[PDB]
């Protein structure tokens, strides 16, 4: 993750030749990156925050995929485990 | 005893408690009282809105504690039905007749009493302290018919004929009499 | 005691002994029959309905007898849950235990050879002190006990209520081939 | 007893509680029984440790207890008023001698009963044996009716009422319901739901 | 007392030295006969059974004696497993030891040089009070006990039933080599 | 008594309340000082000088007296090691809680408001029995014990040890500001 | 007692008691009962298994206790392969006596200021009942006697004349004086 | 009691209780009555600490009133046969069989604190004497052996006479850290 930030952020990649291993400068800053994947424990988490809650009588008990995965926000995928430098990188989540 | 564990490894009672089941087994004491609190409580923030399933088999016991219980009951939001299994005697009876109307259940077999309080305290001392621990055992002791009568909507003057001595009741008994509501078979 | 731990092949899971035969579905009850010992068995009936409510539960019997209204909560719940309960006798299945063996679903009551089984009216179910007035109520509520049990016992064993009144007038011992002719249990395991 | 054993939900994963050390989490610290120095000092422990996770949240310090020692209540006491966070008191079933003066200790406002515990307030009894010598047991007693008076004038502090009621009133034990307890100045309100 | 606690190598698991002597096939009937200790025996017996149904077990017996019912629920259940229960006396086998010793498989069943097994008429089997007629029903129980014990000690000892009613009349304290003589073990062992 | 865990973020470890306040250099003495009790309280002491010899520990007492010997174990180790023992009466310092009290670091020994403080001559080391020689030598220990918790509390009070001699006659009840004046403590706490 | 925990590096937590047995140490310490005599004898079976050709070291201190428990100790000692070592700390006496002079021959140690007592056996169990009950119960128990003084003659090299004489009332022994009996063979010094 | 649990700081972490944890560094601790239990878990830590490190010093913390002669002297005869030096310091009292293995200590590192107390007694009964007269004579001749092997001992220990320590341990005699310094149990007073 740390090692991708500033790949996806504008950066010159130096990266071999076409032939075996002169190196090659690309600047990334245009390319579009596109990330994805199954955060399989994410609904957890999410429901974690949205249904806290309280325990004993003071407090105030709250009431208990695709609902939750439709409301994810930056801090559950903190608390899943993205670091938020990466995530601020990644601005759209679909 | 050796508590059985199911499969994280639970004991079967912390098992059953993830499934909102709470025993109050043998004679209400501070301690087990405080448990069948504890539970109610975690149980109300695990979820406010499903019931809670409470499960009797007790001769009795202290009235306070199960005061502590009884009013843990009514004042969580979730719904806490109540259970008899082999018995549910004096403070028991009245725990079980505590839950909520409609979802209060007694298992065939099982017996159920009602009675007035014995002593909640011992009387020694001078005249004048005596006075006042039986003073005390008589509002105890219409508090209870009060709060039995209002659970099982008949008279106040009914449960105190009825508390005179040890009532005991078949589960149809204390169907009719308005303790539970309903019988399970199966 | 110290109850042995035994490893479960699946990765490995550490049981104690006790706890790897309830994940085989058997249930034991051992010695007295307390609020406490009956309420395990309870909850472990219970616990195992949830596990697979179609598969036989084997409730391993060797106790003297107990109170009642604990025998009678393994015994509502017995009666309750949807998979047969099947019964067996080790050393001994007495009073309170007789009845719960007797329980177990028709078919599927066993003894070992040598078990013996006792039959017997109920003792005190608690004192009888206090007042003549008290001490009536405790008597009336022993004999509806009473007729109760020799009427569930009499269901059981496919007998007249007139027949379990006299066997279980005084203390009434069975071999297991009495108590298969009796009607108590169904079969007695060699092999 | 047997204590039951809960799950706590963190991310992606669980930590396993005793249902007591999973309310110590809520800040919920119970005061069961009679008052030891035993059961004192674990209370002292809890509202320290609170403290410390979290020095301006509520304590909630559920009492049913028939009393107990008065210096082991008295160490819980003075926690309470030393630290820092209100400490909201609630009576379950009974709140008893020193169960009583706990309960009447909470924070001003925030001292709760339920519908239909018992609360009861007298005068203390031994503190310790009075044998020895003449000159033992005149100790003995002047130290009892100091702590007498120091008890009664807490309480009167407590609900603010004054010594002489508290004096008439702890003579001998004082039965109050919720309601009783409220009007008298021992708790601040009664919950319900 | 403070179980040592060993380590299996295969990875390592740490046992207490008897789960590890059950991972041998090793059962221990140590000091009375109780129904805590008979049925921890008996579910030994049964996981054994399931882990390997051929593999003889070893039963080593250190006992007094104790309830004739709880020794049963061992009986029967080393009869009905299908795997042989090989049995060994350490120390002593008296009255149900003695039985349950006698009771281990033919030919598999040892005892030490100066170990001692002892033989004897049952006890009270329970106490023998209330009216005659409940102290008739309880002797006639304890006669019915005492032939069968009788009984099944001929059987495993290849003798006359009038064999054993002497011999079990009195304590009958036998050496390692009177009770091989007598049909109560099969062989002796020293190294 | 069920001891709470609480848990410590660092990763996280669990913790029983009593050692999580031991990880913040607070020992606690709660009852009566037994030779059990007071190694506890020395295993700590030591333990935590070496965590942290420059840093205070801060000794909570809730303890009716006790033991002499013991206390003094506790008393040598606290004037042995290296950091400051600061020592808060919680409750009550009775005899030789009122002495390892009086004992802490001067100018760190707290009460808070509602504490007792009592001091006293020693009762009974150990029994008197056995000959009138013997019980000379007993009576002689226990005057020298006598004169040595005197000396040592008129120390610690800035007082003469005339003084402690009259006040410690008969049990001498003192609330947190007669301890101050009498200089058993430094300072009364409130928030 | 609260019995310490010590790491052994390879780590791995052991009471203290479990790290010795992992050096082949066997304490029997207090009375012999049955339930202390079969933890003895699952830790010489243990052993054996771990390695059939070491030396076992059965550290003794123990006032005495049952006959019938102590001989399954004797005769586990007697059967494994392993060569038991045994070592008198504090004492040794009765059938505390009898397993330090079972022992391997050779291998059997007490410390300086070890005291070892031998002596007839007391009750094995209560004489009771019928005189016909006491008759056996005495015979048995003179002939648990007779073992007892024949099996410690064998262990001493002694005539059994003389261990019947010696043993007829409590015989305390220092190490040299239970050396030169034939009880042990060496004390340890250093 | 609970016994509190502390955490270790490696190359990671391990918790210990903290008697485990003093052991890490070589404490033994006999506190209380010295019996067979007590005095058996001593000569397995002493034996474990050797195999750890033989050169370094054992550190045996006594806060005992007394306890079984038999039971003491295993600990002795362990502390004596181990290769480290076994340190000895009287925590709070070291009475009885506590004064003779706080006096066995190696000879220049036996310790006390200052308001420590020390005792040193001849020993009582080591087992009853029941049983005919012929028993009872037996069970005095072994307590006399006793009685003399442990003055013995403890004077080579003093450097002092064994008249010396028959006359002084007849009556139970208390003694100071200073005393006990003077008479020869112990060689140093620690203060700070």
């Amino acid at each position: 993750q740390q090692a991708l930030l500033k790949l996806i952020e504008g950066t010159v990649a130096s990266v071999p030749p076409q032939g075996g291993r002169e190196f090659i400068n690309v600047d990334t800053t245009n390319i579009l990156f596109i990330c994805g994947g199954a955060f399989a424990g994410l609904e957890k988490v999410i429901r974690q925050r949205t249904e806290k809650g309280g325990i004993g009588f003071g407090a105030s008990v709250h009431s208990k995929i695709t609902k939750l995965f439709g409301i994810v926000e930056p801090e559950d995928l903190i608390k899943f485990g993205l670091i938020p430098e990466l995530i601020g990188r990644l601005p759209v989540i679909a | 005893y050796l508590v059985p564990t199911v499969i994280r490894a639970f004991d079967i009672y912390s098992r059953l408690l993830k499934e909102r089941i709470v025993f109050l087994v043998g004679p209400v004491t501070d301690e087990s009282a405080n448990l069948v609190v504890a539970q109610l409580l975690f149980l109300e923030s695990e979820n406010p809105d499903k019931d809670i399933f409470f499960y009797i088999n007790s001769p009795g016991g202290s009235v306070t504690a199960g005061m502590s219980i009884y009013d843990t009951m009514n004042f969580i939001k979730p719904d806490v039905s109540t259970l008899c299994l082999g018995q549910a005697a004096s403070m028991g009876a009245f725990l079980l007749s505590a839950g909520e109307k409609g979802k209060r259940f007694a298992l065939p077999n099982s017996r159920i009493m009602i009675h007035q309080p014995l002593i909640s305290g011992g009387l020694g001392g001078q005249a004048s302290d005596i006075e006042i621990h039986a003073r005390e055992l008589l509002k105890i002791k219409e508090k209870l018919n009060r709060l039995m009568a209002k659970h099982c909507d008949r008279d106040l003057a009914d449960l105190e004929r009825d508390t005179d001595r040890d009532n005991f009741m078949s589960a149809e008994e204390a169907k009719e009499y308005g303790l539970i509501d309903q019988i399970l078979e199966n």
